[PDB]
Parts: structure tokens; C-alpha cells; sequence
């Protein structure tokens, strides 16, 4: 009787670690200041923002896409001709921050780097688009 | 290597069947200990952790007071964040009013906050101060000293 | 080499009956599991694939969103097709209204359509962006430039 105890108590402690294994691969906290989105081929990664809440992912889905919702400055150098034609130089520092609820679609088009592919290009164009129009 | 490994595991006395479940639990009991030791960011004195995650979301509520505050391995990544003050300095040559190259120095005194930590943290980086006080400073001497005369 | 894997086919030991069709079903299992193995293309992620086809010509009709879909072997390699974008600069001296050279750049961000893939694909090969942004590219700047004085 000892023996059979024994082994069921084995296998019942064997499988209580396989099931918090498979619950802390597909939980993780709340930080402040991400917002991961499922990821899913199906669909796309899935056209919901998964909530602020401590709110996971089904296993293998959801590659943590860490979809970092804070705030990044970003400081973009212009070599603009002025009217005059003046070669001014122009640093500006743009602040800023992705959408909560459009993650996914911003992964599914562009992936988890949102913001290099973006504010180079419209700052160089629209500080030269400015200093253009201005002397130097 | 394995072998060697084998070789060792058979080598073990087949003792009585306590043994066998004595070794269960304290192998369960250190996997615990385990997992209970990273679960508290002991974050350094006047510093801060809030919680560093990736949970398809975040939630801003559980920010973290001072060394004792609640981690989780992957759940609760933490680092330890100095609320304690790091200092910056600055400098900028700017066209003055009489057009004169004016260098002016400035020593930017910026501190990171601990129930908003979030900002900070993660997409100011780590490096928050370093991505924040350059070109503000700039502007602000090169502004403000094609303003005033030398 | 075939002399030692004739004695080894000959060493297995003559069984009874049951082993022969044991081993058949075996072997037809593992040919099935592998012809089902190439037949799905793990087209990357965020990536898609037409019917890059061996037959019938090749079906612009049967396209296949990201991922989970079907190439048949042989009539289908679907080399993965990167719908997802791939940006691009191009760049064009032109002389000015003026006969005054002017360096102009443009970065240009073209994706291909999902729906369309087949003749992008088949006709425009893999690398359609590369076959397709220069030409356009330096003829707008130019044709727009030779109009537009420095």
C-alpha cells in the first residue's frame, strides 16, 4: 500500500509541475507601459490589443511582442538649404509613442521596430520642407 | 559525458522506499526555494523597481517602493532603477544677438520618479537622462543666447 | 559499400509473420509523414506565397495568406515571399532649369499586393521591388526636376 502511495504522489507531483510550467511560460506581469498583442498567423496578429491588465498569451502565439508603449525621443539631423542657400544644420528632437490598440496591426505590417522605419523619413522630409521655405 | 553521468545515477544504493521520496521533496523544495528567491526585486537603497514585463498589455498599477516589492521570473523582470538623483551637464555654441559664437555651459540636474517609473524605464530606455537632456539643452542655450547679447 | 549493406539487410533476424507487415506499414507511415512534411510551406512570418506551380500553368487564384498554407511538392516551392516591406533609396543628379547639377534622393516604400502575388511573383520574380523602384524612381525625379530650377 506504502509503494502505491508513493508513486501516485510522484506522478500528482510530476504533473502539478508540468501544469505551472505551461501557466508561467504563458503568464507574465504587469509593467507599466507595454502592450504586447497576440500573434497570430490566422488572422494576423490578432486586430485586439491585449489590455494593460495582466493579460497573456496562448503558448507559441504570441511571441511576446513587446510593444513598448512608452514615450522615446528621437533626434533627427537636417543639412537644409535655407533661401539663401545657406547649408543650415537642424537637430530636431521629435518625442514620441506608438498606438495601444492598433499593436497588432502595426506588427503584422511592420513588426515590433514601429518607429525607426517612420520618423527619419517624415522629419528630413518636413524640416527640409520648413527650412526650405526659411532663410538661414 | 552522459556515460559517466548514467554510470553515476545507477551507482546510487537502492535504499528503502523513503529515500526515494525524501529525495522528491527536498529536489521540490529547492525548485520552490528557487522561485521564491527572485520573486522580490531587492533594489538598491533610494532606488526603485516597477515592474518590467511584456504582458500583452501593461498595467501601470503596481508600482514599487523602495528595495522590498513583489517580482516573478519573466512575469516580473525587473532592473533595478536608481530613484536616487544622476546628474547631466550640456553645452551649446550658439549665434548670440551680435552674432558672436557664444559657448554656454548648463548643468541639467534630471531625476527618475518612482510611482511613475513606467515612461522611464522601458521606451526612454534605460538610458532614459542620456535620450532626454542633449538637444533640449540646445535649443534652450542656442534660443535663448541668439537673445542675448555677449 | 553495397557488399557490407547486403550482409547487414541479410543479418535481420527471420521472424514470424507478423514483423514483414509491421515493418511495411512502418516504412509507408514515414514516406506519408514526409510527402505531408514538404507540402505545407512555413512561409515566414508576416510573409505569403502564391502557387508557385508545375502545372496547369500557374493558378493565379490559389494564393495563400501568411503562413499556414498548402505547396504541393514538386508543383509548389513557394520560396517565401515577403509581402511585409522592404524600404528602398534612390537617388538622381539632374541638371537644373538652370543647367545647375542637383543632387535629389528619394526613399520609397513599395510592398506587393497579397491578392496579385502570382504574376508579382512568377513574372516579377522574387525580387520585384528591385526589378521595379529605380527606373520609376530616377524618372520622376528627373522629369519633375528638369522642371523645377535649383
Amino acid at each position: 500500500m506504502a509503494a502505491k502511495v508513493f508513486e501516485s504522489i510522484g506522478k500528482f507531483g510530476l504533473a502539478l509541475a508540468v501544469a505551472g510550467g505551461v501557466v508561467n511560460s504563458a503568464l507574465y506581469n504587469v509593467d507599466a507601459g507595454h502592450r504586447a498583442v497576440i500573434f497570430d498567423r490566422f488572422r494576423g496578429v490578432q486586430d485586439i490589443v491585449v489590455g494593460e491588465g495582466t493579460h497573456f498569451l496562448i503558448p507559441w502565439v504570441q511571441k511576446p511582442i513587446i510593444f513598448d508603449c512608452r514615450s522615446r525621443p528621437r533626434n533627427v539631423p537636417v543639412i537644409t538649404g535655407s533661401k539663401d542657400l545657406q547649408n543650415v544644420n537642424i537637430t530636431l528632437r521629435i518625442l514620441f509613442r506608438p498606438v495601444a490598440s492598433q499593436l497588432p496591426r502595426i506588427f503584422t505590417s511592420i513588426g515590433e521596430d514601429y518607429d525607426e522605419r517612420v520618423l527619419p523619413s517624415i522629419t528630413t522630409e518636413i524640416l527640409k520642407s520648413v527650412v526650405a521655405r526659411f532663410d538661414a | 559525458m552522459a556515460q559517466n553521468l548514467k554510470d553515476l545515477a545507477g551507482r546510487l544504493p537502492a535504499g528503502p522506499r523513503g529515500m526515494g521520496t525524501a529525495l522528491k521533496l527536498l529536489l521540490g523544495a529547492g525548485a520552490v526555494a528557487y522561485g521564491v528567491r527572485e520573486s522580490v526585486f531587492t533594489v538598491e537603497g533610494g532606488h526603485r523597481a516597477i515592474f518590467f514585463n511584456r504582458i500583452g498589455g501593461v498595467q501601470q498599477d503596481t508600482i514599487l517602493a523602495e528595495g522590498l516589492h513583489f517580482r516573478i521570473p519573466w512575469f516580473q523582470y525587473p532592473i533595478i532603477y536608481d530613484i536616487r538623483a544622476r546628474p547631466r551637464k550640456i553645452s551649446s555654441p550658439t549665434g548670440s544677438k551680435d552674432l558672436q559664437m557664444v559657448n554656454i555651459s548648463l548643468r541639467v540636474l534630471s531625476r527618475p520618479n518612482a510611482q511613475e517609473l513606467p515612461s522611464m524605464y522601458q521606451r526612454l530606455g534605460l538610458d532614459y537622462e542620456e535620450r532626454v537632456l542633449p538637444s533640449i539643452v540646445n535649443e534652450v542655450l542656442k534660443s535663448v543666447v541668439a537673445k542675448f547679447n555677449a
